[PDB]
């Protein structure tokens, strides 16, 4: 029994910046993006979906401050909303 | 295409280049299968009848049931796009002797297909053209420590035609193990893309 | 730890509204989910990534307060992460695990992902679909219709990303 299959689904990126332009960060804490992204998911992990919270990040970005970087979500196949259960 | 050797390996490498629709959770199967049946002389003339180069195919018993659970729907009707590369195998495999088969089945075991694929490819584009007796000469640089009499790299092109030598030039081919050659390198070549 | 923990009776809430849209969740019991993180700090012919440790510990800290196993490997190639992974594709775990997470932190450009031995003249850079069709159905049937989130830290260009308008 063999079955047909989509050679790629399923698939979530979520870059650190738009396309021509630089990320950001900081020696001492850290970067900027990979800061935002830990505070959104350990806050919304526990109510929204994965492609929510990264749009919840992007909101945050939403006034440019300093280095401006505004995150991308790219090449998107989730056929189902991807909700992490901490705790589960 | 081209009688030659790079006429032969696009043959080849087209049956291989879309075998790439074959997942790693397969071809590790259809490896497994593969072995066995180089193993069972009865068992390759099974599958082979079973394929037949239209209706869905029973399933079979052994080694041989193995590789057809790998080709089949739920019907067991035969997906067209992976039989025909294994059909291509498998008429390439019929050329062979089944003293080749079993020492394809320790190579298929012991990952060493590498070993006398590159050997049997260079020896088959150093040798055109296939209507002459040439007298070559392996390098040192394929092999020659396993070189010897009864080894798995000697066995394999006795079994098609060639007088081997130990010492001085080592190979002599003759036109008459054209066909056998080029089935052996289609074998170790589409099993290779398989690994 | 960190991370505000989903209720039961919040689990039960969201599971409820939509139950044959959400990717199903295996027992903590016996699940073995995976995570990869690969980060590149110091370079042949480009500036150090200074401070890029505070990124793997807090990355790695989430994702284990996630239920993730976490492997970090630092400073790679953009062939030396290829053999990465692919090791990570065909894992034995992940055919009992339900999702994955890739962190990928180091320099890029507008290609994709810069190793190690990258430089102007002789680039070395893992481009984004090399990493896609590395983890797909055919290369990773163990994730097959699975969560696969790629985390991507790197530049994509030179411009600033700005544009001044009127207030």
């Amino acid at each position: 029994a063999i079955k047909k299959a989509h050679i790629e689904k399923d698939f979530i990126a979520f870059c650190s910046s738009t396309p021509d332009n630089v990320s950001w960060r900081h020696p001492t804490m850290g970067s900027v993006f990979i800061g935002r992204l830990i505070e959104h998911m350990q806050e919304y992990a526990c109510s929204c979906d994965v492609e929510e919270i990264f749009r919840k990040v992007r909101f945050s970005f939403e006034q440019p401050d300093g280095r401006a970087q505004m995150p991308t979500t790219e090449r998107v196949t989730l056929t189902r909303c991807f909700y992490l259960f901490p705790g589960h | 295409f081209t009688e030659d050797f790079q006429g032969l390996r696009a043959e080849v490498e087209t049956i291989s280049k879309e075998l790439e629709l074959l997942d790693r959770e397969l071809c590790q199967l259809l490896l497994e299968g593969l072995e066995g049946v180089l193993r069972d002389q009865l068992a390759l003339r099974a599958l082979e009848e079973a394929l037949e180069q239209l209706g869905p195919v029973e399933p079979l018993d052994g080694p041989a049931g193995a590789v057809l659970e790998c080709l089949v729907l739920s019907s067991g009707m035969l997906v067209p796009e992976l039989a025909i590369p294994v059909v291509y195998l498998l008429g390439a495999l019929t050329m062979l002797s089944e003293t080749q088969h079993k020492l394809l089945a320790e190579a298929l075991e012991s990952q060493t297909l590498l070993g006398p694929l590159e050997l049997v490819g260079s020896l088959l584009e150093q040798s055109a053209p296939w209507q002459e007796r040439s007298t070559m000469s392996l390098p040192p640089g394929l092999l020659g420590n396993s070189w010897g009499e009864g080894a798995p790299a000697w066995v394999l092109l006795d079994e098609c035609g060639l007088e081997l030598g130990e010492d001085t030039p080592h190979v002599c081919w003759e036109p008459q193990a054209q066909g056998r050659m080029c089935a052996l390198y289609a074998s170790l070549a589409l099993l290779s893309g398989l690994s | 730890g960190n991370v505000k923990l989903c209720s039961l009776e919040e689990a039960q809430r969201i599971w409820k509204q939509k139950s044959a849209e959400i990717y199903p969740i295996m027992d903590k019991s016996s699940r073995t989910r995976l995570a990869l993180i690969i980060c590149n700090e110091e370079f042949d012919s480009i500036p150090r990534r200074t401070g890029a440790e505070v990124d793997i510990t807090g990355m790695t800290m989430l994702l284990q307060n996630l239920g993730y196993s976490v492997d970090v490997k630092k400073n790679l190639t953009a062939s030396d992460m290829t053999t990465e992974l692919e090791a990570f594709a065909h894992r034995p775990e992940h055919k009992t695990s339900d999702s994955t997470f890739l962190v990928f932190m180091s320099h890029g450009i507008r290609e994709g992902i810069c190793g190690k031995k990258h430089s102007e003249q002789v680039p070395d850079i893992l481009q984004l679909n090399a990493i896609f069709n590395m983890l797909n159905t055919k290369n990773c049937p163990s994730l097959k219709d699975k969560p696969k989130v790629i985390i991507i830290q790197a530049a994509r260009g030179d411009s600033p990303g700005v544009v001044w308008f009127k207030d």
